[PDB]
């Protein structure tokens, strides 16, 4: 499962979390398995303006 | 006192039974020994530990 997020909110992409990430956009299981992998991207994902 | 012997089989299952009862208050290390109020204060993960 893939998407971009803010580096502040990479801490609501895990099992059993709540917030507007969390409760509205991903929300994983609280039996979870697997893994969680991210890295920065704001040569990629950001633009002047 | 002389009917005393059947009185300790009715006193030692009242206090056996207010034991059992009085033991709901402990905490047993817990945050609390009330359990809406666990689930008051943590968030799911936590609250189940």
């Amino acid at each position: 499962d893939s998407f971009v997020i803010r580096g502040d909110e990479v801490r609501q992409i895990a099992p059993g979390q709540t917030g507007n990430i969390a409760d509205y956009n991903y929300k994983l299981p609280d039996d979870f398995t697997g893994c969680v992998i991210a890295w920065n991207s704001n040569n990629l994902d950001s633009k002047v303006g | 006192s002389a009917l005393g012997k059947l009185q300790d089989v009715v006193n030692q299952n009242a206090q056996a039974l207010n034991t059992l009862v009085k033991q709901l208050s402990s905490n047993f290390g817990a945050i609390s020994s009330v359990l809406n109020d666990i689930l008051s204060r943590l968030d799911k993960v936590e609250a189940e530990v």
